[PDB]
């Protein structure tokens, strides 16, 4: 697994198949990643849109429109959230019918080993806002280096010890940070994710096996280059529940 | 992110702007309205005629908000808490408009203070205005 | 579309611009304010610091060329879509410059026009200038 | 261990008598948390390094984040003690701190502090300069008010009768901006005994240098020039022997009543005057800030500045 | 759901109950379909449904809802998106 058609802000021209676009019933765009023939990954915050969180997932499922490949529509069958969503924003979505894997629709398979080592360079692609805060018409992809966890905790919460934490997020909103997360800094040209790229995979290209691995799902896209770090949920820490949910369905 | 030199440039530029900030803000509002009519949808109860005192006061309020933000460049989210909540949930202003307004504001400065609007100061003002816009639009939902 | 008053104002104001400086200044401003645009201009050598891009002759030459294209567009206001078709194909096929960067160039260009004109850039003519930069950005898009 | 093998050091500072505190224990270097850190800890520290009279204490990221274990936290120390490790503490290596709470200290031995005025009309009028670690710098004017000017004037030893802020006739300085946001209450013996922002991270620029003008009160004169009478015209100020005008940043009839009252010309009517004669040009100006209106003189008006800005 | 401080039993300020206490509703996003469902829920004629509080006074306490959208199909107010 892990063979794109072309390995390679810059407009994508045949490099990121796993990406998927979602729009709520009140016209806000978000991202998602293809994990297999019929299952996706997304952030939980992309599901509680324009309604109270007290609602059930059955109410969420039919209100979200989903595009893959080159504006190819797909229908959602079920949406299942992680039982501890308050501290890990993973959310999985099931397609109405298994997709026909082709060059424009193809999953990204999950890490057998952690890759969130400081300095590692990965790829992030998304349909999020742009420099003028308009949703990008064409798919965008950026390159980000993994960043130290302690520095990220200091950046968003000040101190590592829980008793001494106090909010200091430069963009107002505070991300969910714990053992199930890792952070990444800006690119070389000061490129960073903004609104709507949540849910997009942090892809690492392993040369030994010549394979692309989804290392994390972006869970904080409000940085918009104002904050210095973006926050992702580690797939390795979520692998087991993913396997169990897929097997159970 | 705003680098310390970037903060010094922003501080110097907004010190140089002086008391003309209210007039510049009113001009920026009018200019944004005229260039992009679609941004008038959020002011249905507003007298948008030439020389209107309503838009003058609104521009003065925006300029005062930005001056307060500059004074607290190190703790911007707390300075703009009320305005962020107002623009995020109550009014539901789209993110795009903010960038539009920023550009308008910027051009206004360029029209009135060409001498001080050097490229470095341009970069600094753009970064500061982008930070303000991101703070105000962060909780959009 | 442009009303006759806007057409007259925009043409008269553009008649007072200079080719060799304003376009280069606009391009330098884009390089300095949005770093990710340097990837395309790597051919021009050192673009690491503001004074470097401001002091680069190649930047001024390319500014002259883009301003010439803008003047041609102004001379073809009615038929902008066909006027820039070749440039649209060029940027879409060989460079992969996203459609937003064209509008970024338009905004920085408007900024430097304000910088040069001063008080003379009244909002009514700025509306027309915004319309023309929007037109050229859309035409170049795809 | 009786404490003989322990050693202590100051790192990443301006010189040996300033910087982050580190101590060696079990062959490992470490830092001390700033929890419950005060000037007593600073004196204890600048009693053991032979640098005396601890000037200031710091916290968090003043000198940069350190490395290694953390030994002390939440210490209570008196103002006189042989060494830092004799104080009462919960325990060695027991802490709830992280390296964003490291402690640093600046002593007097390396800090050859001195204050001076330069580039002014009179011996003790003009731009303030502070010497720190052998380098001269200025003070940002943000938060610079009459009490701070009083403290500085007393420090240099010239009249404290009238002590105004502003660098009269002085040009922008070059070098460091050592001080900012000084918050003297008006009775301290030197400007650096007051509370003030750290010495590192200032966003001021050299157009903002602070200064002071100290006078006995017998050398400030105020006049109206241009017009048919002594009671109408442009307001001019002769302070020391330097002539200048007043900027109308906030000029209103409220302060014109004070000025007219001072000259004994009655009450203020109009903020203009017939152009009878011609008045010469001057480059130094005076700036006022919202006089209440019932003051008996313009000199009693709160935080008036004598130069150091522009009326463009 | 109740209507208070109005001309009749069929018009006035609208109140909702939660946790044991009553509270008001914000008019923003309150359209004719919302009034239609509010009238339908209560035992009141539904031929004509209009927005606004008639000659009623200002509210008191907490505001317990805002920006609802019922679309006219949901039998009761709290079944709508809120
Ligand atoms: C730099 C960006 C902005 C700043 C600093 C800002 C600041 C402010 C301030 C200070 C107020 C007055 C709040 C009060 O009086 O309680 C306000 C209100 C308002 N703003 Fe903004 N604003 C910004 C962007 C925008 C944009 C882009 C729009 C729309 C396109 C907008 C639309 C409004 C509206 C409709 C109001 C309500 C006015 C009223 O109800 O009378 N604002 N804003
Ligand atoms: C929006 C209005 C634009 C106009 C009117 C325009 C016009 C032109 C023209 C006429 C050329 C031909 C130069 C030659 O043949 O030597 C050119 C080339 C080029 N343009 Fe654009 N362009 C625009 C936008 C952009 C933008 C936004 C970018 C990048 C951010 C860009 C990047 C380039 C590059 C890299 C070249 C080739 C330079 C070289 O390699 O020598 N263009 N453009
Ligand atoms: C706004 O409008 C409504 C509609 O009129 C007002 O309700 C009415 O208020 C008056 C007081 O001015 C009540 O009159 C009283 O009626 C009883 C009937 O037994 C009588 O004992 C009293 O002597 C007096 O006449 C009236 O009943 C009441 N309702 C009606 C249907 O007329 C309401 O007070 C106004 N204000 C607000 C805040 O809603
Ligand atoms: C501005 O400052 C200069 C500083 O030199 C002033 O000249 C000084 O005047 C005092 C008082 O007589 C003398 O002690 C100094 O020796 C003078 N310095 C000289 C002459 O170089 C000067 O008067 C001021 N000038 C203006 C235009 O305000
Ligand atoms: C959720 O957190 C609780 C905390 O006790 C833990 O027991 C449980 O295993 C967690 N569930 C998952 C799916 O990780
Ligand atoms: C001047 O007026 C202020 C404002 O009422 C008052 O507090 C102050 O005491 C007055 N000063 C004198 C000397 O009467
Ligand atoms: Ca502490
Ligand atoms: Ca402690
Ligand atoms: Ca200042
Ligand atoms: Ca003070």
């Amino acid at each position: 697994c892990g063979k794109p058609k072309n390995p390679a802000h810059l407009d994508a021209k045949g490099s990121f198949p796993w990406q998927a676009k979602m729009v709520s019933h009140h016209n806000l765009t978000t991202g998602a990643t293809l994990i297999n023939e019929q299952w996706l990954l997304t952030t939980a915050k992309n599901l509680f849109l324009n309604h109270s969180e007290n609602a059930t997932a059955k109410d969420i499922a039919p209100t979200l429109t989903l595009y893959v490949g080159k504006k190819q529509l797909v229908e959602i069958e079920k949406v299942v959230l992680h039982p501890n969503y308050s501290q890990v924003d993973i959310g999985l979505i099931k397609l109405k019918q298994k997709v026909s894997v082709n060059e424009r629709v193809m999953p990204i398979c999950l890490p057998s080993k952690d890759y969130a080592e400081v300095g590692r360079v990965g790829y992030v692609s998304g349909w999020g806002r742009n420099a003028n805060f308009k949703f990008t018409d064409h798919l965008k992809y950026v390159m980000l280096p993994v960043a130290d966890q302690d520095q990220c905790i200091r950046h968003y919460e000040g101190s590592t010890v829980p008793e001494k934490k106090t909010p200091k997020s430069p963009v107002g909103v505070q991300p969910i940070l714990n053992e199930h997360t890792f952070c990444a800094g800006m690119s070389k040209y000061q490129e960073d994710t903004c609104y709507g790229d949540a849910g997009s995979a942090f892809a690492v290209h392993d040369l030994e096996e010549d394979t692309w691995y989804a290392t994390g799902i972006l869970s904080f896209d409000k940085s918009c280059a104002v904050a210095e770090y973006g926050v992702y949920v580690k797939v390795t820490s979520i692998q087991d529940w993913v396997q169990k949910t897929i097997a159970e369905n | 992110v705003l680098s310390p030199a970037d903060k010094t440039n922003v501080k110097a530029a907004w010190g140089k702007v002086g008391a003309h900030a209210g007039e510049y803000g009113a001009e920026a509002l009018e200019r944004m309205f005229l260039s992009f009519p679609t941004t008038k949808t959020y002011f249905p109860h507003f007298d948008l005629s030439h020389g209107s005192a309503q838009v003058k006061g609104h521009g003065k309020k925006v300029a005062d908000a930005l001056t307060n933000a500059v004074a607290h460049v190190d703790d911007m989210p707390n300075a703009l808490s009320a305005l962020s909540d107002l623009h995020a949930h109550k009014l539901r202003v789209d993110p795009v408009n903010f960038k539009l307004l920023s550009h308008c504001l910027l051009v206004t400065l360029a029209a009135h203070l060409p001498a001080e609007f050097t490229p470095a100061v341009h970069a600094s003002l753009d970064k500061f205005l982008a930070s303000v816009s991101t703070v105000l639009t962060s909780k959009y939902r | 579309h442009l009303t006759p008053e806007e057409k007259s104002a925009v043409t008269a104001l553009w008649g007072k611009v200079n080719v060799d400086e304003v376009g280069g200044e606009a391009l330098g401003r884009l390089l300095v304010v949005y770093p990710w645009t340097q990837r395309f201009f790597e051919s021009f050598g050192d673009l690491s610091t503001p004074d470097a891009v401001m002091g680069n002759p190649k930047v001024k030459a390319h500014g002259k060329k883009v301003l010439g294209a803008f003047s041609d567009g102004l001379a073809h206001l009615d038929n902008l879509k066909g006027t820039f078709a070749t440039l649209s194909e060029l940027h879409c096929d060989k460079l992969h410059v996203d459609p937003e960067n064209f509008r970024l160039l338009g905004n920085v260009l408007v900024c430097v026009l304000a910088h040069h004109f001063g008080k003379e850039f009244t909002p009514p003519v700025q509306a027309a200038y915004q319309k023309v930069v929007a037109g050229v950005a859309n035409a170049l898009a795809h | 261990s009786d404490g003989s093998n322990l050693e202590m050091r100051l790192t990443r500072g301006g010189n040996m008598c300033s910087g982050r505190i580190e101590i060696k224990f079990q062959g490992r270097w470490g830092t001390v948390c700033d929890d419950n850190f005060n000037i007593d800890h600073a004196s204890v520290i600048c009693r053991q390094l032979e640098c005396g009279s601890a000037v200031s204490f710091s916290g968090s990221s003043n000198f940069g984040e350190g490395s290694g274990p953390i030994w002390f936290d939440d210490l209570i120390c008196n103002g006189n003690e042989s060494a830092l490790w004799n104080c009462k503490h919960q325990g060695w290596g027991k802490h709830n701190c992280d390296h964003a709470e490291d402690a640093g200290v600046i002593c007097s031995k390396g800090a050859d502090l001195s204050l001076r005025l330069v580039d002014g009309v009179t011996e003790c009028s003009g731009r303030l300069e502070v010497r720190f670690q052998g380098e001269w710098g200025t003070i940002c004017d943000d938060g610079w008010d009459s009490y701070d000017a009083a403290v500085a004037c007393k420090q240099l030893g010239c009249p404290t009768a009238v002590t105004a802020i502003g660098r009269v006739n002085a040009s922008k300085g070059f070098g460091h901006i050592w001080l900012d946001s000084v918050s003297c209450q008006g009775h301290e013996p030197a400007i650096w005994q007051c509370k003030h922002h750290e010495w590192g991270k200032h966003y001021c620029n050299h157009n903002e240098d602070a200064g002071v003008t100290c006078s006995d009160g017998s050398d400030l004169e105020l006049r109206l020039r241009g017009g048919g009478s002594r009671c109408a015209g442009t307001v001019e100020v002769e302070i020391q022997r330097l002539l200048g005008k007043v900027c109308d940043r906030g000029w209103g009839l409220k302060e014109a009543d004070v000025v007219c009252r001072q000259l004994g010309c009655g009450s203020a009517l109009k903020t203009s005057y017939q152009v009878y004669s011609k008045i010469q040009a001057t480059n130094t100006w005076l700036f006022l800030s919202s006089c209440n209106g019932n003051e008996t003189s313009l000199w009693d008006c709160k935080n008036w500045q004598w130069g150091g800005l522009t009326c463009d």
